[PDB]
């Protein structure tokens, strides 16, 4: 993923969207890690579906 | 003594230097009030 | 049965039309078909073997 | 006069119109905190073994 | 190629209409909040 | 076929489009829809991932 | 023998790589932006 | 567990009774005890069911 | 059969600003230069950055399209009118509507700020101007007496103190103090949009689609007839260095010399990416207050700023 | 309500201090006085 | 009366707390620019006669 | 709105916003 | 200092091509 | 649905399509905040929500005719490739779980 979208302002987590439902310790830490790893799994997802066809 | 402690920190973190230069100005003005700042970045004033 | 295939396909392929407006539907389906639900599963099925694998 | 009616007037309203059509957020924060800990290696985000 | 309905555009650019001399500026946002004055009063 | 009529319910928050099929149309689709739904769930055709099941 | 060896499709996400819709300033309404995205919203 | 509905049952039970007030051009809480309301149907009440009396 | 006419270089467009989602109808320039306002069919008024050409600020009170604004010289007000009948001074220290006026019976086309005295005048389709005081709101005049919409209006100190040219095709020259007519100049044939008043030469222009005409302080006498341009003219505009700015309603610009009627250039700009080419239209013209860009508010929603052009000499353009 | 005062004066900068406005006394005087 | 004004951090954190006393609402009036964040439009009050 | 507990307005609310200490605590 | 706080082809998209689809194709 | 007059001259016809663009923004950016106002709960009031609903079924027919037209002008969006890869794989799937397809109901069917 970070070969495909290389981010050198680590700024993939004002992008990453969670639960303001919860409170503070309830909701997803945005460690960074975490949030690569949540975005390499969705973009893998992603590229399985073809754009016509439908996407996510 | 100076025992009584209490943290300060701006609202927006980009506005960081005018609170130092505060800092500097109240430590100026009131001769025993201490101000430090810790390891995690915390500013610290001392006074009575 | 190819012909049960035919009629659902060809059920699809009708004008649409509200007060003066009117245009022929040729591409998605449309949802107020009563075997419409059958259609969404069926075809979600081969997105399903999309993301997944065959195998898994 | 009277302002009976004042989220929905004959206008786009200030706040309205700041907060769906193209005022000026106030945006606060920005990547306020985004540290890798210490003890991990920055290609791959994991634990190192050989620093 | 093949272009999806989405991703479809009708008219061309413009710097292709205007030319490379001309700068186009799109404000879709503004920069000043309503609380900070046009035209602010010394104090 | 017949041309269907299309509305919208407002829902307040969105819009769901609504769809007005004939009647003769209608009762040939239902039981199409009937029948197509018993032979697919007598010959497996779903595999237990696709939901809303009938069972819970 | 990886965990995605027979998956049918790949790099099907590599067009939608940057988004840049701003700067284009369309003068139809139908065609602007700001009405796909409603049209987007509110019909589902 | 949510409390944002039950915050959201209180007024909405409120908007209802008072929706019922103004049909009968008056406004004033003694005239309307709540066992006009409250009381079933057999009776010749409304018969609404409550929630919006609890403590949040 | 004239002198020789005074060399003016070319301008070119230099800077499109597309903000909009309306006509822009009206264009103002603050006294200092920092920025402009623009008034739309979007029913929001603009302050826009003279400087970057930069959206400062978006004000949202009008109830229709907002056809003109002016600033004040001598306090921080911004004055609009609009087509839904109502006129409004904000106040710029607050961005906010600080009074309004009410009297007028139809649109209100257009209006402008007496240079001296505190007085507005407002400019309508019903047939009227109206001179109000500024701070107490109150109709002063009603100076009534064309037969059909006032188009435009225009204020000086020195006598006669307002003209209004109108869609009856007729220009008047008012007393400001009686309130009644003293001159009517039924020269046009066609309906009078545009009047601009020269900075120091106490003269006159108006423009209807038949030609431009050149008139005398302060008894309307005629100079001279400047023709040409073919088309609903929109908005005059004078430089101090003689320019004359003429935007029609099919887009095309003509610049004019003053001195001698001669036309120098044509100018007729491309539209927006979306638009139709019967899009394309110029509502308004301003030059800013250093008098080196001009600014012409348009009918495919944009801003087009033109600039002079320096390397051009009179040999490379000469003067026919 | 003649002929004469409808054809084109003369054309030409033969007189630039009558063209050009009153001075800044009178002006005055008349802001003053309206 | 009616209100006049109407993210993760480290500042505000409940680790850090040592929850000796409660503060009422009445320090907080009593000393507002210590125990508010934003004080606007407060007035100082006379401290003892 | 005392001690951080309480509805900064009670209108609109539909209740009158009376508050209470809860005696239920151990 | 490790750490101070202060600072194209039609047979693209198609991996894993079967039999009936290269004969197809 | 398009409109064209043959004999109107063109200066009529530049102007008539000049304000109909203008009566169109018009009408849709109404259109656009009063959704939003309906979303929000600042409308109470039912007839302002069926002239939204109104308007907003128009533009969203417009949308989806135009939809249709470029479907049949710009091709197909499946290709013949990810189409064949999608059906050939339905295939294998249909084949390994051994399923019998589902026959024409008879008349004589028991059911």
């Amino acid at each position: 993923y970070l070969t495909e979208h290389p981010d050198p302002n680590n700024e993939n987590i004002v992008g990453y969207n969670n639960k303001k439902c919860w409170p503070r310790d309830a909701r997803m830490r945005l460690m960074k890690h975490d949030v690569n790893l949540g975005r390499a799994v969705f973009w893998d997802i992603k590229n399985r579906l073809p754009r016509s066809v439908t996407t996510v | 003594t100076s025992v009584i402690k209490i943290a300060v920190e701006p609202v927006n973190p980009s506005e960081l230097p005018k609170m130092l230069d505060g800092l500097r100005k109240v430590n100026k003005s009131y001769p025993s009030l201490t101000t430090k700042v810790e390891e995690s970045g915390e500013h610290v004033i001392l006074g009575t | 049965d190819h012909n049960i295939a035919d009629y659902m396909t060809a059920k699809n392929n009708v004008v649409i039309n509200y007060k003066d407006m009117n245009h022929t539907n040729s591409y998605g389906i449309i949802r107020g078909l009563q075997f419409a639900s059958f259609i969404v599963q069926y075809y979600g099925l081969v997105m399903d073997l999309l993301v997944l694998g065959l195998h898994r | 006069g009277k302002r009976q009616h004042q989220k929905d007037k004959m206008y786009i309203t200030c706040a309205e119109y700041t907060h769906f059509y193209g005022g000026k957020k106030p945006d606060l924060p920005q990547t306020n905190f985004r540290r890798l800990p210490f003890d991990h290696c920055s290609l791959s985000l994991q634990p190192f073994v050989y620093p | 190629e093949v272009v999806l309905h989405e991703d479809k555009k009708y008219y061309p650019t413009a710097e292709e209409v205007y030319g490379p001399e001309v700068e186009t500026i799109v404000q879709e946002e503004d920069t000043q909040p309503l609380t900070e004055p046009i035209i602010k009063p010394v104090k | 076929f017949k041309e269907v009529g299309i509305e919208f319910m407002d829902l307040y928050s969105h819009l769901v489009p609504v769809y007005d099929v004939e009647p003769l149309e209608k009762i040939t689709d239902a039981y199409l829809d009937q029948y197509l739904w018993y032979e697919a769930d007598k010959r497996r055709l779903f595999p237990p991932w696709i939901k809303p099941a009938d069972t819970e | 023998r990886r965990w995605d060896d027979d998956v049918v499709f790949k790099n099907c996400a590599k067009g939608v790589d940057d988004q840049k819709k701003d700067k284009r300033f369309v003068n139809d309404t139908l065609r602007s932006e700001f009405h796909k995205k409603f049209m987007e919203k509110y019909i589902k | 567990n949510t409390q944002e509905l039950l915050d959201l049952l209180v007024k909405c039970e409120n908007k209802i009774q008072t929706r019922i007030k103004i049909g009968l051009n008056s406004k004033m809480p003694s005239r309307f005890p709540p066992v006009v309301f409250y009381t079933p149907k057999e009776l010749g009440g409304l018969g609404m069911l409550s929630m919006g009396h609890v403590l949040i | 059969t004239m002198p020789k006419p005074q060399w003016h270089p070319p301008w070119k467009l230099y800077r499109v600003i597309s903000g909009h989602l309306g006509w822009v109808r009206c264009i103002a320039v603050e006294p200092g230069n920092q920025w402009f306002v623009t008034g739309s069919a979007d029913r929001t008024i603009k302050i826009w950055d003279l400087a970057s050409g930069k959206l400062k600020l978006s004000l949202t009170g009008h109830i229709s399209t907002v056809r003109g604004v002016i600033v004040s010289t001598r306090s921080p007000y911004l004055f609009s009118c609009g087509e839904d009948k109502q006129v409004k001074c904000w106040d710029l220290e607050y961005n906010k509507v600080i009074r309004h006026y009410h009297g007028h019976l139809s649109a209100v086309y257009g209006l402008d700020l007496h240079p001296t005295i505190d007085v507005l005048v407002t400019c309508s389709r019903d047939s009227t101007a109206r001179i109000w005081d500024v701070r107490t709101k109150a109709s002063v005049h009603t100076l009534s007496g064309h037969t059909n919409a006032v188009a435009t209006v225009r204020c000086q100190a020195a006598e006669p103190q307002i003209i209004t040219g109108s869609h009856d095709t007729t220009i008047r020259l008012w007393d400001l103090v009686a309130g009644k007519t003293r001159v009517t100049l039924t020269n046009h044939k066609k309906s009078v949009r545009a009047v601009v008043l020269h900075p120091r030469h106490y003269t006159f222009a108006s423009g209807s689609p038949d030609n431009i005409k050149q008139w005398k302080f302060p008894d309307g006498s005629f100079i001279q007839n400047l023709s040409g341009h073919n088309a609903i003219i929109n908005t005059l505009t004078v430089n101090s260095d003689g320019v004359l700015v003429s935007g029609a309603d099919n887009g095309t610009m003509h610049l004019w010399d003053w001195r001698t009627g001669y036309n120098f250039q044509r100018v007729h700009a491309a539209v927006q990416p979306g638009s139709l080419d019967s899009e394309s239209g110029i509502f308004a013209c301003a030059f800013d207050q250093s008098e080196s860009r001009l600014l012409t508010a348009e009918a495919d929603k944009t801003i087009k700023v033109y600039r002079e052009d320096d390397t051009a000499t009179e040999e490379t353009h000469p003067v026919s | 309500s003649k002929y004469t005062d409808l054809v084109p004066k003369e054309v030409m900068n033969a007189d630039d201090p009558d063209l050009q406005r009153p001075d800044e006394e009178a002006i005055k005087e008349i802001t003053e006085k309206t | 009366f009616e209100p006049l004004v109407r993210d993760w951090n480290e500042f505000n954190d409940i680790n850090k707390i040592i929850i000796r006393q409660p503060i009422r609402t009445e320090y907080k009036i009593a000393f507002p620019y210590l125990y508010n964040n934003l004080p606007h439009h407060v007035h100082l009050t006379w401290y003892h006669t | 709105m005392y001690n951080g507990i309480g509805l900064p307005t009670p209108r609109g609310s539909g209740t009158n916003g009376y508050v209470q200490r809860n005696l239920s605590l151990v | 200092t490790l750490q101070d706080p202060t600072n194209q082809d039609p047979s693209y998209y198609l991996k894993n091509t079967n039999a009936e689809t290269r004969e197809t194709l | 649905i398009p409109w064209k007059v043959p004999g109107l001259p063109t200066p009529i016809e530049n102007m008539i399509l000049r304000y109909v663009k203008a009566k169109a923004d018009w009408w849709t950016n109404t259109a656009h905040y009063n959704r939003e106002r309906i979303r929000r709960g600042a409308t109470v009031d039912k007839t302002v929500c069926k002239k939204n609903l109104g308007r907003l079924t128009r533009l969203y027919l417009k949308a989806e005719q135009e939809r249709q037209h470029n479907y049949l002008k710009d091709g197909p969006y499946i290709t013949a490739e990810e189409a064949v890869a999608v059906y050939t794989t339905t295939v294998h799937w249909l084949e390994s779980r051994r399923f019998s397809p589902i026959p024409f109901p008879p008349l004589s069917y028991k059911h």
